[PDB]
């Protein structure tokens, strides 16, 4: 997702699988090198399993 | 014309055969020639014995009965048999519809003619799909014999239970089918000279399990001097299905199925010898 928000708080309500990933907070003021911090949001889940079967000298 | 040959066991009459080809010369066929005694009665599960002689002229104008078998989709293994066989069982079935335990017969194809002169080479074809079925009668050696100017022989040996049952001890040593093949080669060595064949140039060849047979024969001392060359098509003695490593196991399953599963292996075999081959 293309997600550039100008806010000291990141808020994602009712998160989804795809909304997961690596986010970085960039902070700059002109003096020196911008400050960056990284974080990995790891949304977790467990869908319903699928069960299939196959048949098969002599 | 009227192919008659006198062997060590008696006079035999053959049959002339023309080929559907203008360059190929005709051939002489000797069908249903006995190379061993019938493996019936006390001779079941026993090595082959030489054939009995005859005083008249014996006819060899038609194939003899084939060894007992059940290929009418009686749970045969397709992965081991040649595709031409499994894909045409209706025709194949016609070649093995006439069966008997007395099935130790071979067929001889003799060319009627080239270049170098002298006794002609003998090529003995050993058939085999899974050791349970088949017959040399399926392989017409007429063209190979006529074209190559060589003698071609097809052999019928004991199959499946009757040909390979073994109790893992002295009660039944097994390899009866191989012993028939050895015996057929013996007969050939001793009588093929009467047909113009060279016993010093005998080549054994076979495809599939037939190829397995060829290699197994080359590892047996019983083959010394019998033949000089071997051709193995799509078959070896090293494959997983070339040899039965647990004969006793299967021998008892059979016995249980027919009510012959007794403790004593000797009594078990005698019990089987009383049962109808079918
Ligand atoms: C930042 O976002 C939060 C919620 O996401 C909001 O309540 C707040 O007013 C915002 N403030 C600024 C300065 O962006």
């Amino acid at each position: 997702q293309e997600t550039s928000v100008l806010n000291e708080t990141l808020r994602i309500e009712k998160i989804q699988r795809l909304q997961g990933g690596r986010y970085y907070c960039k902070a700059e003021n002109g003096v020196g090198v911008p400050a960056i911090k990284s974080i990995r949001v790891d949304v977790q889940y467990l869908d319903e399993p699928v069960l299939t079967v196959h048949q098969t000298f002599y | 014309v009227d192919p008659l040959v006198a062997t060590n066991f008696g006079k035999i009459r053959g049959i002339k055969k023309e080929l559907n080809n203008e360059i190929l010369g005709p051939v002489i066929q000797f069908l249903g020639v006995p190379y061993a005694a019938p493996p019936t009665g006390e001779r079941r599960f026993q090595p082959p014995e030489p054939p009995s002689p005859w005083s008249d002229i014996r006819n060899a104008t038609q194939f003899a009965p084939v060894c007992p078998q059940n290929i009418i989709d009686g749970r045969l293994p397709e992965v081991m048999l040649p595709v031409w066989f499994t894909n045409n069982l209706d025709v194949v079935s016609s070649y093995v519809q006439d069966q008997s335990e007395d099935c130790l017969y071979l067929n001889i194809y003799v060319p009627t003619e080239r270049d170098s002169g002298g006794p002609k080479p003998v090529m003995v074809y050993i058939h085999g799909g899974s050791y349970m079925e088949g017959t040399g009668n399926l392989y017409d050696g007429s063209v190979l014999a006529s074209y190559g100017n060589v003698i071609v022989i097809t052999v019928n040996y004991r199959l499946g239970v009757l040909g390979f049952l073994s109790t893992g001890d002295q009660a039944a040593k097994g390899n009866y089918g191989l012993l028939d093949l050895i015996q057929a080669l013996r007969w050939t060595s001793e009588n093929i000279g009467f047909f113009g064949g060279d016993p010093l140039r005998i080549t054994v060849f076979g495809s599939g399990a037939g190829g397995s047979c060829v290699n197994l024969l080359t590892l047996s001392h019983y083959s010394e001097g019998l033949f000089q060359r071997a051709i193995a098509q799509s078959g070896t003695a090293l494959s997983s299905w070339a040899v039965s490593f647990q004969p006793a196991k299967y021998a008892r399953m059979l016995a249980t199925k027919v009510g012959c599963n007794v403790s004593d292996t000797v009594e078990l075999v005698e019990c089987l010898q009383k049962k109808p081959y079918k």
